[PDB]
């Protein structure tokens, strides 16, 4: 009935994905092959969410990987679950963007994007009753902002009903790989307030603390931080594929966390993320969830919410749970720390209960919360975006391609006014 | 002087060469132009049947 | 599907020497076609025709296949076309008759001659005359040596290949130009041969010729006889003159490191610095291809290669041909001898066109001809030996209706 | 009972016959011996229809195609009898093949083919493969279809006829020959299904995602469309349609009969177990313009009417449904004044090898697109009198160049008439 199609763009968006899919074939018990081998049959049920049966028992995801460089699409295919995807879904081009969002927007953008929507239309008419789409791409590189956001304009032109998850990751000062990011950074948000359904945000500077401190891994490659954000993104999107006691849609959600159209930018955390040191010398009960859910430290952001107010929050449960625990522990940690929560809106908090915990847990949970400290981002970009076209470092190499110095004066615009007025709803 | 004439007639040869390669590529774009616009066309007459 | 070929004088019957090297060692039903070999050499000195007499394949062809003369033409059409050739012409042609009638499904005749000679150019002429006459319907590949602009072994070589085309235009139907400047400037360039002799220019030419009539030897994915390139080749009855070429005419060290595919070759085969006759294809507008394929080649790649060299500004098309190729493809690869300076391919490509810039060379050797001419240089010994003024200037004028059909057709 | 004879012609149509009988032969299980060794009792029912020696006629002017015929498999099959077969070779000449070379081989193959069709009791029709830009196989098999049409007046007769295209030419007299041919076509050959290597390329490039496309796979592409157009007299089906049912269904005026084709399922190797195998999924692949097997874009004009015969054990309330939504989503691309435009057909019987299998046949007014394709290169080329001595010199004149120019012309227009 309700379905998501899955689009993953760019390099990072690749590997986030190829963990993602793994994770969910594991959840559903279908082998690296693409055949079923459950043992019950609360898995088959709410498996025409995600994939398709081809014939005979075989299980294809309905993703559809999209970039420009061939090596890219060739790691997911090398590995294992890499052989579930179906061929045609690799739209992909020749030449390559290079952290250009010019190039990205303009340049390789206009020949690339019919052929992917060709595939998306398909992928879209497949199904019978769409519930939303599903995109992961970044906000630095131009193969995948660029590119990923015109998708995202392209389907709001088409497809204006249907909702529209975005994870993106931020570039942060502290984590700054490349040169364009500030470049990149603002036309990319400039779009994504324009099109997106509602963003979640991410930033890899958060990423490298939670995996020093509480996963105290010792190499934590990006196999591992993929792990981490696919069982996130999992966790939100677990009441369409299994029945709870208290079913909590994406719209639904989506409806109860947006209070104004242009507050659409989100802060994760997750629950339980233990070292396999202190896995033996704590339980599972819902305080020990939701401390560690509530957590500044734990947020998947490098914006901590104690630094401004929450405006709403969220918190998806997993596993045998009782609703009234569930609401008390949730009421506690909101009565307590009272400063940090809006004033004009009581019980600030949004919840709901799935009665299926990922395999070798008893309980887990995820935190979706519409903070106001975002402008904090957007500030600590925005004026190295303004440092930068203060005296034209850079501009050529987009100027000549296309854009104007109109183009830029836009740009700031949004974000200085978006900046006001989330310091004025602060 | 002959060795400059050639020079000359040289330089003459390449300006229309690049000339050429730019009319081609006038030509080019012009059909993919023809092709997008006449699906414009049919979209407008589709409305207009329905 | 059998096809007999004469070769007439001291280039032909050499040419000979290579060409039935090659064919014999190429067989060893498919052999029919030219198996004793379907071949007259023929001469009027016999000095070369007794090598072959005591050569190494003194068996192998009949002895009376062999003819040969009692004197020589002296280089001249006259000598090699009224006084001697009246004598051994009627031995040659009662010969070819029953070596005709021993075939029964015969293609054609392919004759091999050189017009600046004097039995190449006079006797040749008088041969295709009488069998014109005979058979008519039956096709005859001439494949001729004109003299080049600036290298040149005789003087009076321009009074010869005048006088010798003005009668290869009305009776051969398929002619093949073929320099020896432009052969000496490609086995320098691509060959590295800095000191080449005839007997390098005869193996190469011996490979064009077996690459087009590999087609009814051997079956091909998309077979094309000798009558094909009557139809696709020849627009109108009197333009029947073609460029040939060949590739990959490449040494045994650059042939291993380069990649041979279908798209190099047919661009190489069409580059002026890879034609068998000195002429700019450039200066004119082609008419009409053909390619013959050999080796490993599937029809999409040809079909690929065509395609961009028709969309490439280079070199131009005639505006009443669109679709102007005749391709051909056959599985056997180019067999090699042993001692040839030619490396095995996996694929190899003849390249048989016609455009106008052989219009330009017609006009290049008359200039040299109209020179001599008016002072009446050299005219004196023709004139004894049975010519007269006349013949001259009517040959003169020939010529001159053949530049001003070219500069027309291609208008 | 109800008979079909094969007839082919030329290089083009000896290749693609040799591969169409390797196809039907392996579905009726009988082995290139020529010996039974099927497993199912439904294949003996309906095998006179084709046969075990088949009853097929070769034709042709070379010996190198009846050579490599015997040579390879199935060789050893065909009567040697039915090896009707002439020695010079027309060789691209029109007039050589329909004037000069055809005047005593016609009365031969005419011989076994009338001995070939009395054999049996009531025929079907005839089943012609062959070309349009070679003389032997175009010329010949031509007047053979003016011929037959003369003794047998009410027999159906299909042409599977290959048309040259500008970017896959073979030869330089390709206009000369497809306009002529089409000149005899419009007013002999009941009807016509437009095939061209152009679009055949295409199909092995996109959808088959082949490296090397042989001549085998484009013949085995062709051969596939024709075992599944007559499936329907040799298998039982929930709905039958034979050959005399699609002609009617199809074609609303007698001048309208030159059809365009697809087949479906066609996937690559690697997405072979990838995929799924419903009606709705072969209709998007059925109705999809990169999908015909001709040159003409579908979508540059609109549908008169369109068939789709399917084999597999099939739910017929599926079809319906799927054939009415095509019709109602894209009103645009259908004529208007014929409600219904899509005649359906089931058969039990699958391919070997699929579950479930679809041929499309559309009647569109694309077809206009091609035929002005084609005589643009003819309009140029004649005015000049180019390549013109080697057909005059051997019975044609000029009107007759102009005659078929006149046919061109007044077909295009009445294709956009009613348009
Ligand atoms: N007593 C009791 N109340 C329940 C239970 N489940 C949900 N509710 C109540 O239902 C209220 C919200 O309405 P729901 O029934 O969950 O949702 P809905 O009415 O279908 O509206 P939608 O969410 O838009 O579908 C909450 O205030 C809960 O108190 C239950 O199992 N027992
Ligand atoms: N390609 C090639 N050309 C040759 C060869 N021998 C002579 N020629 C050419 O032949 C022309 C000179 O005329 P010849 O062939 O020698 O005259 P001929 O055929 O012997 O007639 P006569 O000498 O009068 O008996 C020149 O163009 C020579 O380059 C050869 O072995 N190979
Ligand atoms: N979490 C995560 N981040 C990644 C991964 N690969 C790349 N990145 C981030 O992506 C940023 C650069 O984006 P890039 O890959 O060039 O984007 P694209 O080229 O447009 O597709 C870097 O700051 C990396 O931190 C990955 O596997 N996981
Ligand atoms: N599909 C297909 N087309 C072919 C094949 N062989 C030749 N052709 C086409 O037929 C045309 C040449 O026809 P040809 O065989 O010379 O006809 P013929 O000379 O009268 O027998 C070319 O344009 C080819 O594209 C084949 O095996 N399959």
């Amino acid at each position: 009935m309700r379905e998501i199609v899955h689009i993953q763009g760019g390099q990072c968006g690749n590997q986030i994905g190829a963990k993602f899919w793994e994770v969910v074939s594991d959840e559903h018990g279908i082998d690296p092959t693409g055949t079923y081998h459950g043992d019950s049959d609360l898995q088959l049920e709410r498996i025409n969410v995600y994939f398709n049966e081809a014939t005979g028992g075989r299980y294809v995801p309905r993703a559809i990987l999209m970039d420009l460089e061939p090596g890219t699409m060739d790691s997911v295919r090398s590995g294992p679950y890499g052989q579930i995807f179906r061929p045609d879904n690799f739209v992909f081009g020749q030449t390559g963007a290079g952290n250009n969002w010019a190039k990205g927007h303009y340049t390789e953008g206009a020949e690339l994007i019919d052929s992917v929507l060709d595939v998306v239309r398909k992928e879209a008419e497949s199904c019978d009753c769409l519930q939303g789409f599903q995109v992961c791409h970044s906000l630095g590189g131009g193969t995948g902002s660029g590119m990923g956001t015109l998708l995202i304009s392209k389907i709001r032109e088409e497809y204006p009903d249907r909702m529209m998850l975005t994870f993106s990751v931020v570039p942060s000062p502290k984590v700054s790989d490349t040169v364009v990011e500030p470049y990149n950074a603002t036309l990319s948000v400039h779009q994504l307030v324009e099109n997106a359904d509602e963003c979640m945000v991410l930033d890899n500077e958060a990423l490298y603390d939670i995996c020093f401190r509480t996963l105290k891994l010792t190499t934590p490659t990006f196999g591992d931080l993929n792990h981490l954000i696919s069982a996130v993104m999992s966790g939100i999107t677990c009441c369409l594929r299994f029945p709870g006691q208290l079913n909590a849609d994406l719209r639904k959600l989506a409806v109860n966390l947006i209070p104004f159209p242009r507050l659409h930018f989100f802060m994760v955390g997750f629950t339980p993320l233990t070292s396999r040191g202190s896995q033996q010398y704590r339980a599972l009960t819902v305080p020990e969830l939701t401390q560690q859910m509530w957590d500044a430290k734990n947020m998947m952001c490098a914006a901590d919410p104690r630094h401004g107010r929450y405006l709403t929050a969220s918190a998806l449960f997993r596993g045998r749970m009782s609703t009234k625990e569930v609401d008390e522990q949730m009421l506690n940690v909101q009565n307590k720390n009272s400063s940090y929560f809006v004033e004009w809106i009581p019980n600030n908090v949004k919840s709901s209960v799935c009665d299926i915990p990922p395999k070798g847990l008893k309980m887990s949970a995820t935190f979706i919360g519409n903070s106001t400290a975002i402008q904090e981002m957007f500030k600590r970009v925005s004026e190295q975006f303004t440092a930068m076209f203060r005296r034209k470092a850079f501009l050529h190499w987009y100027t000549g391609e296309g854009m104007d110095e109109m183009e830029f004066t836009e740009a700031e615009s949004n974000m200085n006014d978006l900046v006001s007025e989330y310091q004025q709803y602060q | 002087l002959y060795y400059l004439l050639g020079e000359r007639t040289r330089r003459e040869h390449l300006a229309m060469d690049m000339k050429v390669r730019a009319s081609q590529q006038l030509k080019k774009d012009s059909a993919d132009d023809l092709y997008t616009l006449t699906a414009h066309f049919n979209e407008m007459r589709a409305a207009k049947e329905q | 599907r059998e096809v007999i070929s004469i070769h007439i004088g001291q280039a032909g019957i050499q040419v000979g020497n290579a060409c039935w090297e090659l064919y014999c060692l190429e067989h060893g039903d498919a052999f029919n076609t030219f198996f004793v070999p379907r071949c007259i050499f023929l001469d009027l000195e016999p000095t070369v025709v007794d090598e072959v007499r005591t050569g190494t394949y003194r068996q192998l062809f009949h002895p009376e296949q062999l003819i040969s003369g009692k004197e020589d033409a002296a280089n001249n059409f006259a000598r090699g076309h009224y006084t001697i050739g009246k004598e051994i012409v009627d031995l040659a042609l009662d010969r070819i008759r029953k070596l005709a009638d021993n075939c029964t499904g015969l293609q054609g005749f392919l004759v091999f001659n050189a017009v600046g000679g004097g039995t190449g150019s006079g006797l040749g002429s008088l041969l295709l005359e009488r069998l014109s006459v005979d058979y008519g319907k039956k096709s005859k590949l001439g494949f001729t040596v004109y003299p080049s602009p600036q290298v040149s072994t005789a003087v009076v070589e321009p009074y010869n290949s005048v006088l010798s085309t003005h009668s290869l235009l009305e009776h051969t139907d398929v002619a093949v130009m073929l320099d020896n400047e432009a052969i000496y400037d490609i086995c320098r360039r691509s060959l590295d041969i800095e000191r080449p002799t005839y007997t390098n220019l005869n193996r190469l030419i011996a490979q064009v010729i077996s690459s087009l009539t590999a087609s009814l030897r051997f079956d091909g994915a998309l077979n094309v006889d000798i009558t094909e390139f009557q139809t696709n080749l020849v627009p109108y009855p009197r333009i029947h003159f073609m460029l040939s070429s060949y590739a990959p005419i490449i040494s045994a060290e650059k042939a291993y490191h380069e990649q041979l595919s279908v798209a190099e070759i047919t661009n190489a085969a069409f580059e002026p610095a890879s034609m068998m006759v000195k002429c700019d294809p450039r200066h004119g507008k082609y008419m009409a291809c053909c390619l013959m394929y050999r080796g490993d080649v599937v029809p999409k790649d040809v079909n690929a290669s065509v395609a961009t060299i028709k969309t490439k500004r280079t070199i131009q098309f005639v505006d009443w041909c669109p679709t102007g190729f005749k391709c051909g493809i056959n599985y056997q690869p180019p067999t090699v001898v042993p001692g040839g300076d030619l490396a095995k391919v996996q694929r190899a490509v003849c390249m048989i066109s016609n455009s106008t810039a052989i219009g330009e060379i017609f006009s290049r050797l008359d200039h040299k001809f109209d020179l001599m001419y008016a002072k009446r240089a050299f005219v004196h010994w023709y004139v004894g030996e049975g010519m007269e003024e006349g013949e001259f200037s009517e040959a003169r004028e020939d010529l001159a209706a053949l530049e001003k059909d070219f500069e027309e057709v291609g208008a």
